[PDB]
């Protein structure tokens, strides 16, 4: 099941973390703050990174795809599938 | 030379796959 | 291109659209100043 | 979930089974002998197979990755994902 | 009387690709 | 777990839906008729698809695909990994 | 144009998510 | 290059009929080796 | 013209032949292919 | 008025150089300014 | 202030229907508003 | 996404911030009618 | 050679014409108006197209190419090679 | 059938090698 | 500039070569036989090759190509690009 | 960000054009 | 001795590989 | 023309330039030291570079590709199309 | 560990020669091969 | 699976190093079929 929804970041980001696999591709969700953005926006753990503000980063670099995330700036719209 | 470069590669992957293993960045 | 970067110059810019402070390397200077010595 | 092991070759190999699908890139573990090197060095079916001897197999040809595998004599070392 | 024999030898053909194998794992 | 599996279109069609995700590449089964063609040849949810009528349609978009598969009148012959 | 650009991507993700057809 | 051959085959067979396919096939084939 | 009856089963039979061995040589393995059908 | 002109010049200042450090670098660039 | 909700019905409009003809489409759609 | 959707939305929108009418969707109306008509 | 060079629409366009061939991917300059916009910024015939406002298209479809250049109003920039 | 399917094919292809053969844009 | 021509096989063949080179992809005309077909048809050394009977063979093996060629059998169309 | 994403564009397209290494 | 036996074969590979062929033409 | 050449570093290197395009995929020769390496083993401007010391560059970008041949000592053997 | 004169050369021509035929057997192969090549 | 014998071999070589070496590979060759 894919989920798109909006994060609003904040007292401590958007609370969560990015992770990625060292020369797989792709970026996923791992860990998600209780009660935080994140978690209430519906995200879980290992949920795989699709689109960053209507963008497919599927073939974007880890570094790339974090940065674009934190370039958005109150806000960042995420499309993940888990 | 051709054994040089056997190190140098070699030396390479070692140094590579001494991590790190993953990525995370608080979000 | 690099990385951190756009947050960097965006921060910066949403604080003059919030001032237009007739004066900007000044500004910046002090801003980027204000920046380090926080971190 | 990413696993980073050395084999070192056993007396029946190093005691697993690479397959892969027709069609499909990517090469995949998939009998792990109980017991075997593959088995103590953490391996499980399924495991998808990223780097050999640190080279990334991903885009390589299930035949090339074999042969990869083999040609490193006494050991090879495995980055894979599970 | 060719176009059909060509619709022949292809049909044939994947006829005898998808008749396996399909999966390959080698002991290693 | 590759299955190659010839269907022959049923009174309700193959019995089954063909799904796609916005933004990733791959179409997969989603819903298997009971009964029908696809569930008798062994297919089940999410079996993801590779070749039909003997092509790779890996690459292919959702609709592309849909196509090929209408396109093959009384007979469609799958091969899916699930 | 801000605007312009802003509104499609504001259309695009009213969906729809996924795309089934019965077969 | 063996989609070329059984359709030289097939061809010849669509032109010829025989009652009998595999001598056919044999001997067409054999017809060709000695012929190469 | 006949499509005569199992011309796809035989070309099958020797085509699937070919998959599973490739000579370099194929008119010749053909003829023996057939021959050894035949006999 | 005028901010585009100066990104760009520290910008492309950065392009240039890439020091591991930008803050410092930034401040520094601006009071050169 | 409004614009963008503006175009965005339009456009989600002509996304579920694509006419082979758009002035038309947008004079009538507008016409209607 | 449509094939020369983005120029026309443009022409209409840089319309509306040359003018910004009290009224839009008349306004989009009349526009688009000059437009076609002039088509 | 490439060419870097940005040009504003004159009363014809920018007068010249986009072309692209039946299957090949790529887009390409072909008629170029003397004493034109393109002209005067340097293009030729057959200059082929690399970037678009920044962007490059040489994995774009033609179509997608042309609604991009015309997408930008007054002005457009463009990389080519000739 | 196969025959239905060898027609229509080969259809398709004789109509996009009915044209065009290039694509240009007044711009 | 794009040629589609349709080739009926002579004396010899149609009366030209396929060349590739050894790690680029694309398929080329080499040697065009004087008054032979693939000359009449207009094409000339060089013409790289895109459509065969229709199919577009630009990311296909020589091998593949120079097969779908022969496959087709008194005649072969083809869409090349000089 | 309208102004931060053009000033980027119009900073890459301010050179260099092409690579060349002595070798 | 191993590392280097490696070395060799593979060495002697790419070796073989560039002794050519170095394009394919096929009479059609 | 495809080219298969082994250089042998000079006095100057091997004496030419690398030179790749802001955006293009490719890396090509452009400056041939007269009587030096690169211009004895046949090389000439422009030539189109596929493979060093046996290895497929075309889709590596410029700088991968320049330091592979910095990386292979006394020698480096290309294979070029010109 | 001596690396002897010439080696290099001897599993060239072998391989090269498994290149140019790729019989389905190799050891086999192997022996007949340098069996042709020392007589 | 070239790299593989071709490997076998010369680690064999590295452990002996006889004065002959032709004669070597075809005798241990003949002992690798046979062993097969």
């Amino acid at each position: 099941k894919p989920k798109l929804c909006r994060l609003a970041k904040g007292e401590n980001g958007y609370g969560f973390h990015l992770n990625a696999i060292r020369g797989l591709p792709g970026s996923f969700i791992k860990e998600v703050q209780k009660g935080g953005p994140a978690d209430l926006a519906g995200l879980e753990d290992e949920d795989v990174i699709i689109e960053v503000n209507g963008v497919n980063v599927l073939d974007e670099p880890y570094e790339k795809v974090v940065d674009r995330i934190q370039s958005s700036g109150k806000n960042v719209t995420l499309l993940v599938c888990g | 030379w051709k054994i040089a470069k056997m190190i140098v590669s070699d030396v390479m992957q070692q140094a590579q796959y001494d991590q790190p293993l993953e990525k995370s960045t608080k979000l | 291109i690099p990385p951190g970067l756009t947050e960097l110059l965006q921060g910066y810019t949403v604080e003059v659209l919030r001032q237009q402070p007739p004066d900007l390397v000044d500004f910046a200077v002090e801003y980027f100043t204000r920046l380090r010595e926080a971190r």
